[PDB]
């Protein structure tokens, strides 16, 4: 029969009967390339810490996404509380200024 | 001089450290665990083992009738049956043919077996932590002696008198009750004495294997011997010792965390690698030579010719050095980036060294110290090509080993851009609400 | 039959219940404790006693000088004085003036008196609870046995199984660290082998009274011999044993709470009165008689004819009766607030018999389970006029056991006076409101 037993960088021990016990430790060796691109860097930290790239790649987004809805939501405002005054008032001189800064 | 430090509870992983003593050249220190043994307390409850049972010559009673008396012996059956005409190899051994009675007695005894084939039941309490200490320092070769883990009593190593801490763990692998067979410990929770059932574990108790007052449980039961014969039948539950050796499950030995290595004599659970072990040595004053007396090391640097993070020392290094008065002179890496294999190098007028280190840095920065210099050490290092090795990890893991600086990158990247988001946005905010104040004023 | 129920751990004071099976007669359980031993598990750590210092031979080379060499003899000391002069009877013993040359050698080793006059020093971990219980049941005479209180382990006294339950409370007058002399046991905290401090308790230790390792810590020091006489001066700091016979104070066995006595052979608490102990007994089934079979007794008129609530049985009441078949009558108090001295009492067909009881309360009132009947029984009780005695209480007290019914005439007046005022005052509240509304409508 085949047995596949699962190694960590702790350690793991086997006996097969009437041997003595073996000790086994497993390496560093995941597979991907942690100087390469943006995906073969997931990759490899995947393979390393799969439960830890998921939370921190799940984070990341949470906060990009978080930051980027605050980002636009205020400067959104920001537009329209610049521009509000100038829409009351039809008649003015609404410099070129304004439209390049606010807009 | 007293040098005290904290080194992890490892066997077979040598800790390395330098003794500055000020004024002094530092000297090299190593020390190296052989073996650790927590040695429990443990008092003997009762020993069980294959019980044997004992079935004295019936009385045949003719023409007549007989009674049982009790009698203390464990689990003792006496029974009379009327009404038998055993016959034997003579012919009819009474001559009435009902009016006699055959009186069946039978007894539990510990087996001849017991003597060598026996469980014995121990209750477990903190006893005391030992260790066999290998340290070498200077140029005294390694020397090793036994050592108690208490923080208290002092141990001579070699002129050097060396105190090693409690264990910042008190974990033990072992309960508070435990059965011990042959060379297997098993955590048992076994019946009080008294309480054993039959058929189980605990069908025969005695307090020692030479004890003259056993315990015994079994449903020993005597049948009616069958018509005209002369024997004393019985019925009894097989034995539960028996029983409990096919149905034992797996021996502490097979199940203890920590990789510990049970032994019975003592009974001891050894090499657990369980927490850290404060230690404080004091090194002979004659081991110590004035700094002025040693070479100085200067215009020391470092190149990192080759390096993976592999559990072995697959770094290896290069140090270009100038001095004076070639000489031995040790070297150190005071942090845990990398861990050095060399202790000490020869040092020439001028000229470089190497050295090779363990590391799980993927970009290891640490610091090295050669005597009274030190010089810093950079480069990358490559992925392990083994999935698997049969030896233990030299170096430490830490947090952000595993981060690549392409990862901090990318990091950084992040958190600035992001935060630079919200920043302008409320820098915009900021800008038009003061804008909005002009206006109204 | 079992009988489970829970005593209070007091040695000298039986415990009364009557047995009551479905369909049967009551039997009377009387169980007794007559001692009570706490034995923990205790592991040698080592031996103290008055250290003995030997002194050599000293070495005196004439014209010449020699060297000292280190030895494992405890505490040695080795001191090479140069310049020595000695004369003997002889004379001179050396020719040279100031060339001759006297080695001193002195070392530490365990006094003759350290086989019998020394201290042991013990780690103490919770161990075993065994008592000596005297039961008396029905008409079985007082029997007993020496039995473990584990709560499961049964003994067998008199054809009945006791089983009892383990000590309500874990406390133990013994301290993690021990000290034993002679017959006395001291909590004291001693340090640990090898760091035992010059003229302390540990000044010397030995971790067996044979052992051939000896650890001693005296300041030991070799002085010059006295111009021309050959002898091996030294100071040493006085034994620290000696020290502590005189400064170890007040035994555990005179401040042991709960009046525990110690004994050594084990090392055990005696009577113990901490918390309570169940206990469960199986009466056999021959000791109980049919209903139908003893006598019924009707008409009780229990009438109490003196009572002090002393320590003693100082309670005496007489009860009427009237019983068929004129026969022996087991007597019972279930409630705790007497304790009836009788066991059982003789009965005829008509008349009254007499009863002893102990009691607390200054207005006692208890059900007298005269066999399958009851009769309550109630009175007034003097003071005794004793003020000290030397026997324990046979009764327990409560906390309105001396309540007298002029006290309880006080609270309730006061209770209820208050709490009238207080009700009078909110119904004048509501009926005034309910008068305006008329005044409105
Ligand atoms: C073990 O792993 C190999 C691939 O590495 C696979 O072919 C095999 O089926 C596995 N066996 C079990 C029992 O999972
Ligand atoms: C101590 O270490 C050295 C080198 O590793 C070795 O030669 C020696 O045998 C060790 N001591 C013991 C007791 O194993
Ligand atoms: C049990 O009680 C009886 C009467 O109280 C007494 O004679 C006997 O000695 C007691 N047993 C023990 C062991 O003290």
């Amino acid at each position: 029969t085949t047995v596949n037993f699962t190694v960590t960088g702790e350690g793991l021990e086997y006996t097969w009967g009437n041997h003595p016990p073996k000790r086994v430790w497993a390496q560093e060796s995941g597979e991907g390339n942690p100087h390469g691109w943006p995906h073969e860097v997931v990759v490899y930290y995947y393979n390393r810490y799969p439960l830890t790239t998921i939370i921190g790649l799940c984070t990341c987004v949470a906060i990009i996404m978080v930051s980027c809805v605050t980002s636009v939501w205020l400067l959104c405002r920001t537009r329209n509380l610049c521009i509000t005054p100038y829409k009351l008032a039809p008649n003015a001189q609404v410099p070129i200024l304004l439209a390049l800064l606010c807009c | 001089y007293e040098h005290t430090a904290v080194m992890p509870n490892k066997v077979g992983i040598p800790y390395k450290a330098l003794v500055e003593r000020p004024g002094y050249a530092p000297v090299h220190l190593q020390i190296q665990l052989v073996n650790t043994r927590i040695i429990p307390s443990t008092n003997l409850e009762y020993i069980t083992c294959k019980y044997k049972t004992k079935v004295p010559s019936p009385v045949v009673k003719c023409c007549g009738a007989t009674q049982c008396t009790s009698k203390p012996h464990p689990d003792y059956q006496c029974q009379v049956f009327s009404g038998v005409y055993p016959f034997m190899y003579g012919g009819a051994y009474c001559f009435c043919d009902t009016e006699n009675t055959q009186m069946s007695e039978a007894y539990v005894e510990r087996s001849e077996e017991c003597s060598i084939d026996h469980a014995k039941a121990y209750k477990v309490h903190t006893g005391t932590v030992q260790a066999m200490v290998n340290i070498t320092y200077g140029s005294v070769s390694w020397r090793s002696a036994d050592v108690y883990v208490n923080g208290e009593t002092p141990a001579k190593i070699g002129d050097a008198k060396l105190i090693i801490g409690p264990l910042s763990s008190a974990w033990s692998p072992f309960d508070n009750k435990v059965v011990v067979y042959g060379h297997e410990v098993y955590n048992y929770d076994f019946p009080e004495y008294g309480t054993g059932k039959a058929g189980s574990f605990g069908d025969l108790q005695s307090r020692t294997s030479t004890s003259n007052d056993l315990y015994a449980n079994t449903n020993l039961k005597l049948q009616r011997p069958q018509a005209g014969i002369v024997h004393t039948p019985f019925t009894q539950v097989p034995s539960g010792f028996e029983r409990w050796k096919k149905d034992k499950g797996a021996p502490l030995n097979d199940v203890a965390p920590f990789g510990c290595s049970i032994a019975l004599e003592p009974l001891r659970a050894e090499n657990c690698a369980v927490g850290s072990i404060p230690i404080s040595i004091d090194i002979p004053d004659a081991a110590f030579t004035r700094i002025s007396e040693t070479p100085t090391v200067s215009d020391l640097e470092c190149k990192i010719t080759e390096c993976t993070y592999a559990f072995d020392f697959g770094g290896i290094a290069t140090v270009a050095y100038k001095s004076s008065k070639a000489g031995n002179c040790p070297i150190h890496s005071p942090s845990g980036v990398a861990v050095i294999k060399e202790n000490d190098v020869t040092l020439a007028e001028s000229g470089s060294f190497t050295f090779h280190f363990s590391t799980a840095n993927i970009h290891p920065a640490f610091k090295l110290q050669v005597c009274t210099s030190a010089v810093t050490c950079k480069g990358d290092c490559k992925p392990p090509k083994d999935h698997i090795v049969d030896y233990a990890a030299q170096h430490t893991e830490s947090f952000t080993s595993a981060i690549s600086a392409t990862a901090w990158s990318w990091i950084k990247v992040l958190v600035g851009g992001t935060s630079a988001f919200i920043v302008l946005g409320l820098i915009a905010t900021a800008v038009v609400a003061l804008v909005l104040f002009f206006h109204r004023h």
